[PDB]
């Protein structure tokens, strides 16, 4: 509103739109719906009716995140501002206090800011005097359901008022949420009607991209040789294999069905061509080509690897020594969790049970003290406090809180297998 | 008497044959003289108002008489 | 261990209980109790006598004491003493130790406004300022003319919240000032537990016995045993659906087939049958919701078989056959 | 044909005929009977009160009764203000509406000697709010108390869900004391008196509804769990708008939602063989009745895999997406439970919505989980 | 009938003088 002025400055000094720089901006999340099509109605029809004679209903839908509920209902109040109503975007985690919504509706009817308190008696004194209008969104409707489901009796008691201006739109994270949270009284109140929303399907997850890939999929663009900028010297052209589009729409929505996932793992793929193609080149920051499939591959993969395998076999020595000690405990007992006592017991003993080979001495000499034979006969080894806060923080190993350092027990966080099997390397 | 005769009903509602609470009139006919009981089956009129019993019992219901809701 | 329990025995409603009880408090001993009232009736003018002398009294007793407190605080004394003092009569602030909702703060506001605010009092009101508050008042007490001005009563002094030791300690100050009169009673075995010889220094407690046998009518309310669920879930099956009576009709029959434990219960499975049987459970679904309602109200119990089983007893179990689900 | 279902979705009940004997006292300005009103929920007793009282205001003699909701208080002082608002006039408030005996003095009118009646709205709040025999059942206590001595009495009209309440009442208070006795319930109607209340609200009637006895169809196999038939007609009214949108129809639409994944679709959600070895995982793991950590599982998967050999061992990160593949179709849910070494420390425990009897006919079509069982 | 209420304050010799001048000297 006001600041927007001063967040614009003047000196942009011609940044190089490449090739795949104009896939990015239509691959921004922004900018009729193929996939919930005809459900777009079911809300419409069952919204039309009501704000055309002036009644007050409810309308819940759910689903997981990344199917459009949060897309689809804008779009519902968008084509009906051609055609007596004040849209409010009542989202439940962006407020900080539960009870901070109260003092938006009141503030969104007259522009006056008043306790939550205060502001819910002016609301109930608004939804049941006003001879004869407002659409609200209740999003996410996780967060304001917590306390003690007092918020939550307020917001369908208002709709039963037979003379209440009032339309208000739920959507949710699970269609349970009115039977595992809420009480029956409020069960009552929230209706039968419960429109479901699935997942997204993979053909439709293809009619998905190229809507974003309108008018620039297999399109031309006019490049100078010197800068790699791009124009909507060759005039080059640039082309995406839909296969590789299929195969990551038959992953997304295989797992999740989600429409941001599909969305940034072909964003994410367009980018690693971006840096390979800068890296044969060179063209910086101031024939015909193609994304591959070997991208999306990668891409897709780039989503689920780790590297605490290659974490802990590129740790320290003795964070290898601590947690091959620790699966020998686990071993010997069985008990899955050891005294932290004992596992300085174990080390000790791990030297010796091995024979008197130099390296292991080497190790021995250093294992207690840093050379310096002057400065001798520690009793635990060398950092030990130190390994065991490395291996706390970074979430592999967890340690319960006690002053007594023998008998705190220690629980292993990540599975003991790999943890043995990265240990053989 | 009429428990029996409903109870076979009872486990072929249990199965889909009937896909829905609709059922048509054949699904009747060949859900009494086609199964186990013989010679129960009352008159046209009779176990025809034996299913009046059963929807004064509010169990089932007659609708749109080529099928039944 | 084959024990006779309270579920096993012929259990009594709301209004069968507390009418014939009140035939027995008001017709069992009625006669000799009013004989016992008048016969201590005349120790009545040697409270009046002692009460001068700034002692604190304490009545201890079987039975409730209620009832005799109030006739010889508000009838005989507080009008007795303002005649012999020479206009309205003396101030009585009861105190009742069984309403468990008795606070320091809230009893000492009415004790410093039933008192004189002579002077700015609130300005030494500041956090915990009332023994603070109360010794400006005690020592300005040493001083003036001595002349009862309050009685105040406190029935069962070893009450819920009379007991509590920051509650004892403040009244332990109130009753070293000559100005007022403090008439209490209890009714524990263990209640000389409560004061040392610091307390009683300032109390100076003298004891008298009545026993009356009274049944402590006001006294029981706040009270409860099993008679105040078998009983709670009986109300629920009055007001529902048609559906959900026979629904537990037919969990009842095969429930009580086989105390009411858990070996006599049922398996999901057959019992969705079952309950298919008779044209009543459609699926595992529409069963399971209206089966939460009975597990919302704690109506039925599972445990594994999958074995869904009430918790009321064999003999319970019929009658809520015969009586409400018939 | 918009018009005529335009118009659809929006004395008159047969239980007013029961209050206006209830307020058999209410039109010769005498003390009436005694009312607690109770019911099971959603069967329309907010508004069936709120229908008594509109009617009750708009034909009633000075004319002053006031209601106010219950809702945000958790404390007896402000209904006592409310009072005050059908009279706007300006007075000291504070002291007058918090103590009981302060209610005491607020009970002489003014004009011409009405006497007033309130309405407690939702008392289940105030019922079901803060610990009961310290200040709610104190505050239940405080409000029925009717021992004034003129005729001008603060007549409690209070509403309530479930039914634990009486037993809840001193044996003081159940000794035929103040608002108690009448304690009325409403059954829900089954279809006995609330559709024909649907049939007069059809006053205004279209040539095609549809045919009424599919709506008594309706009515009848809606009844089995259910309150608000306006509401099971705000059922009808999506689809009739469905009968639109094309240009108990839905209640089957509905159902086959909430039913499938065990006897049908559960293959449908593990078109993955592997994804069928994964769900037989996590039941073996479950042996261990423990918190089913994903570690846990992983570790039972391993073990077994180098026993028989169908795949090769797969990675923990794949062992992550796989077991959000059979999260997202509702099978099994994963929660963040509790282990308190450190702090409130979040391990993942899962639960699975099957049986094995809904497992062991899945599983004997294929021989490959034969090995594994 | 108030009794559940807690602490509602309400509004309704040739021999002893002998005692009352040694009392008082004593004290
Ligand atoms: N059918 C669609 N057509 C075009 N763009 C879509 C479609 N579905 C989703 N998107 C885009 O993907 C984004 C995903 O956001 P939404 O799915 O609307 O949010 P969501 O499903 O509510 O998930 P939440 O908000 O976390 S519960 C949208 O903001 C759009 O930018
Ligand atoms: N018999 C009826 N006559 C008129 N309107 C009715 C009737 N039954 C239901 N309604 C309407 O349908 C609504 C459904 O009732 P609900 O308000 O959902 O339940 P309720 O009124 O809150 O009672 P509860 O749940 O015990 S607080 C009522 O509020 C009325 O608007």
């Amino acid at each position: 509103s006001r600041f927007e002025n001063k967040l614009k400055t003047t000196q942009k000094h011609q940044i190089v739109e490449t090739i795949f720089s104009k896939v990015k901006k239509q691959l921004n999340s922004s900018y009729y719906l193929p996939a919930r099509e005809n459900e777009f109605a079911s809300i419409y029809l069952s919204a039309y009716s009501a704000i055309e004679s002036d009644s007050a209903t409810t309308i819940y839908v759910a689903g997981t995140p990344g199917v459009g509920k949060t897309l689809t209902v804008r779009e519902v109040v968008k084509e009906l501002l051609s055609s007596d109503f004040l849209y409010v975007e009542i989202n439940g985690l962006k407020m900080v206090k539960p009870t901070d919504c109260y003092e938006t509706l009141w503030n969104k009817v007259s522009g006056e800011r008043l306790t939550w308190a205060a502001s819910m008696e002016s609301l109930e004194f608004y939804f049941k005097r006003v001879p004869k209008t407002i659409v609200v969104l209740l999003d996410e409707l996780d967060a304001m359901v917590t306390k003690s489901q007092d918020i939550m009796y307020n917001f369908f008691n208002w709709t039963t008022y037979e003379n209440a201006k009032l339309i208000v739109i739920a959507v949710a994270n699970t269609m349970d949420l009115p039977e595992r949270q809420l009480g029956n009284k409020i069960t009552s109140r929230i209706g039968f009607t419960r429109i479901m929303f699935t997942g997204y399907t993979h053909e439709e997850l293809k009619n998905i991209i190229d809507l974003r890939l309108k008018g620039l999929n297999d399109s031309f663009f006019y490049v100078d040789t010197k800068t790699g900028n791009a124009i909507l010297v060759r005039k080059v052209r640039l082309r995406m294999s839909a296969d590789a589009i299929e195969i990551a729409s038959r992953k997304v929505a295989s797992v999740s069905g989600d429409a941001r996932r599909a969305l940034k793992v072909c964003k994410r793929a367009a980018e690693i061509a971006e840096k390979h193609y800068m890296a044969k080149h060179g063209y910086g920051y101031d024939g015909v080509q193609t994304v591959h499939i070997t991208h999306v591959m990668k891409a897709l993969n780039e989503t689920l690897n780790s590297h605490v395998i290659t974490f802990m076999t590129r740790l320290s020595f003795t964070a290898k020594l601590f947690i091959y000690a620790l699966l020998n405990l686990m071993k010997k007992n069985g008990s899955q969790e050891q005294e932290l006592g004992d596992i300085v017991d174990e080390i000790k003993l791990l030297i010796e049970v091995n024979g008197s080979n130099k390296f292991v001495m080497e190790i021995a000499k250093t294992l207690f003290q840093q050379g310096s034979d002057n400065i001798s006969e520690q009793l635990r080894i060398i950092s030990w406090d130190f390994v065991l806060n490395q291996l706390l923080d970074a979430g592999i190993l967890f340690k319960q809180t006690m002053k007594n350092d023998r008998i705190c027990c220690v629980k292993l966080n990540i599975s003991v297998e790999e943890a043995k099997r990265a240990m053989n390397e | 008497r009429l428990s029996l005769i409903s109870g076979i009903i009872a486990r072929l509602m249990q199965t889909e044959i009937f896909e829905e609470e609709s059922y048509p009139v054949a699904s009747l006919f060949e859900r009494i003289n086609e199964e186990l009981p013989e010679e129960e089956k009352f008159s046209a009129q009779e176990y025809l108002a034996g299913l009046k019993i059963m929807s004064d019992r509010n169990n089932l219901m007659v609708a749109d008489d080529k099928v039944w809701r | 261990k084959s024990r006779h329990t309270m579920s096993m025995a012929p259990d009594v409603t709301r209004e069968e209980f507390s009418l014939v009880s009140n035939f027995f408090n008001e017709n069992f001993q009625k006669r000799p109790r009013q004989k016992l009232f008048e016969i201590q009736k005349k120790m009545f003018p040697q409270y009046w006598f002692e009460l001068t002398q700034g002692f604190s009294l304490l009545f201890y007793g079987v039975g409730s004491k209620r009832n005799f407190l109030e006739e010889f605080a508000i009838d005989y004394l507080s009008p007795k003493i303002a005649y012999s003092q020479l206009v309205n009569s003396i101030p009585c602030l009861i105190l009742n130790g069984y309403n468990p909702s008795c606070n320091y703060r809230d009893v000492f506001k009415e004790i410093t406004d039933l008192l004189v605010p002579a002077e700015l009092t609130r300005s030494e009101t500041k956090g915990n300022h009332v023994i603070l508050q109360i010794q400006k008042m005690i020592d300005f007490y040493k001083n003036q003319p001595l002349d009862i001005k309050l009685i105040l009563v406190v029935h069962n002094l070893d009450g819920p919240s009379i007991r509590k030791n920051t509650f004892q300690t403040m009244l332990s100050f109130l009753s070293v000032i000559r100005q007022i009169a403090i008439v209490a009673s209890t009714d524990h075995i263990y209640a000389p537990l409560l004061w040392d010889n610091m307390k009683a220094q300032n109390y100076n407690f003298v004891f008298h016995d009545i026993s009356n046998f009274e049944p402590s009518t006001v006294e029981s309310t706040f009270q409860d045993v099993m008679k105040m669920g078998a009983e709670g879930a009986k109300y629920v099956l009055q007001s529902l659906t048609v559906n959900s009576k026979k629904m537990y009709k037919l969990l009842i029959e095969t429930q009580m087939q086989n105390r009411g434990t858990q070996r006599t219960g049922v398996e999901l499975k057959l019992f969705n049958h079952l309950c298919a049987a008779d044209f009543i459970a459609s699926n595992e679904i529409a069963l399971r919701s209206m089966l939460r309602e009975f597990i919302e109200h704690k109506m039925a119990n599972i445990t594994k078989m999958e074995i869904i089983w009430v918790p009321y007893t064999y003999a319970e179990l019929e009658k809520l056959l015969k009586t409400v689900l018939n | 044909k918009a018009l005529l279902q335009k118009s659809s979705e929006l004395a008159r009940t047969a239980e007013y005929e029961q209050v206006m004997n209830f307020l058999a006292k209410a039109i010769s300005e005498h003390r009436s009977d005694s009312l607690y009103i109770t019911g099971p929920p959603g069967t329309g007793k907010t508004a069936q009160l709120d229908m008594i009282i509109r009617q009750k205001f708009q034909s009633l003699e000075s004319v002053a009764v006031t209601s106010i909701n219950c809702i945000s208080l958790g404390e007896p002082s402000s209904i006592f203000q409310k009072i005050f608002d059908s009279f706007q006039d300006l007075n000291g408030p504070t002291l007058q509406i918090k103590n009981m005996q302060h209610l005491q003095k607020f009970l002489e009118p003014y004009h011409k000697k009405t006497t007033f009646v309130v309405v407690l709205d939702e008392m289940d709040r105030l019922l079901h709010a803060n610990t009961s025999e310290t200040q709610s059942v104190r505050t239940i206590l405080e409000l029925f108390l009717l021992a004034k001595l003129p005729t001008v009495s603060f007549v409690l009209i209070g509403m309530a869900n479930s039914l634990d309440m009486k037993d809840r009442f001193l044996s003081r208070l159940n000794l035929d004391r103040g608002l108690l006795p009448q304690t009325i319930v409403f059954q829900p109607y089954t279809a006995e008196q609330m559709y024909e209340i649907v049939i007069q609200k059809m006053s205004s009637l279209p040539t095609i509804i549809f045919q009424p006895m599919a709506i008594k169809f309706a009515a009848k196999k809606c009844a089995g769990n259910t309150g608000d038939l306006r509401k099971l007609f705000d059922v009808l009214r999506g689809s009739i708008e469905i009968y639109e949108l094309e240009k108990l129809n839905y209640i089957a639409k509905v159902f086959s939602k909430f039913v499938n994944n065990n006897s049908t679709r559960t293959r449908i959600a593990k078109l993955n063989i592997q994804q069928k070895l994964i769900l037989c995982t996590i039941i073996q793991s479950l042996k261990l009745n423990s918190d089913a950590t994903i570690d846990e599982s992983f570790d039972h998967y391993i073990k077994a895999i180098t026993k028989t050999d169908t795949l090769a061992p797969l990675q923990r990160n794949e062992f992550l997406e796989i077991c959000t593949i059979l999260e997202t179709c509702g099978l099994v849910s994963i929660k963040k439970t509790k282990c308190k070494g450190k702090t409130k420390r979040f391990v993942d425990k899962i639960d699975v919505d099957l049986d094995m009897r809904e497992f062991y006919d899945e599983m004997t079509k294929i021989s490959i989980l034969k090995p594994f069982l | 009938a108030d009794a559940q209420r807690s602490h509602y304050t309400v509004y309704p010799e040739k021999r002893w003088e002998l005692y009352h001048q040694l009392h008082s000297h004593f004290h």
